[PDB]
């Protein structure tokens, strides 16, 4: 009734080793979503031109696919970047 | 300024055969042998219909033969 979207994103910062991967996973495993998709950011670059896109766009494809076949009834899906 | 770009090279998967060369070979020569057979069987055949076809003939003569002394020697007793 609202009208009001959802938020899309948030950002963790603080010194290494104080717990955001444990504070990401519950959160997603709290609001009943699928398994997350833990990336590095290191470990995407490569050599070849339109190899490092094709790893950051390979990752929505299930998303898009879930939403173009059940519309607004879809589950929620979740991605984790680290780095 | 590290973009680095390939070619491509293609091999041919070998062509459907290397099975056809054993059961090839046994399956010609089993037909081979058929031939022969269905051959045989029909001169066989051919002969077997013409005695038949001979045998008729006689068949039917002694079938009249035996009529008509029969009629004969029925009137001639009356
Ligand atoms: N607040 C916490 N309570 C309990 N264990 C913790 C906590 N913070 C960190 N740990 C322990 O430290 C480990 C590594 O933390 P991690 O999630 O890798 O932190 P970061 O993402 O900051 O590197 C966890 O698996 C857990 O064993």
């Amino acid at each position: 009734q609202m009208g009001c979207k959802h938020v899309k994103g948030i950002l963790l910062y603080g010194p290494p080793g104080c717990g955001k991967t444990l504070l990401a996973r519950q959160i997603g495993k709290m609001l009943n979503a699928r398994e997350p998709k833990v990336v590095n950011g290191p470990e995407i670059l490569n050599k070849y031109v339109g190899e490092s896109e094709a790893n950051i766009r390979k990752l929505f494809a299930d998303a898009e696919e879930e939403q173009r076949r059940l519309g607004a009834n879809s589950g929620l899906h979740i991605i984790i970047f680290d780095e | 300024d590290m973009r680095n770009e390939l070619e491509e090279m293609q091999r041919r998967a070998d062509q459907l055969a290397d099975e056809s060369l054993e059961s090839t070979r046994r399956m010609l020569q089993l037909v081979e042998e058929s031939k022969d057979a269905g051959i045989r069987t029909l001169v066989m055949l051919d002969e077997q219909g013409e005695q038949l076809e001979r045998i008729e003939e006689g068949m039917d003569q002694i079938n009249k033969d035996m009529k008509e002394a029969e009629k004969n020697l029925t009137d001639l007793g009356k």
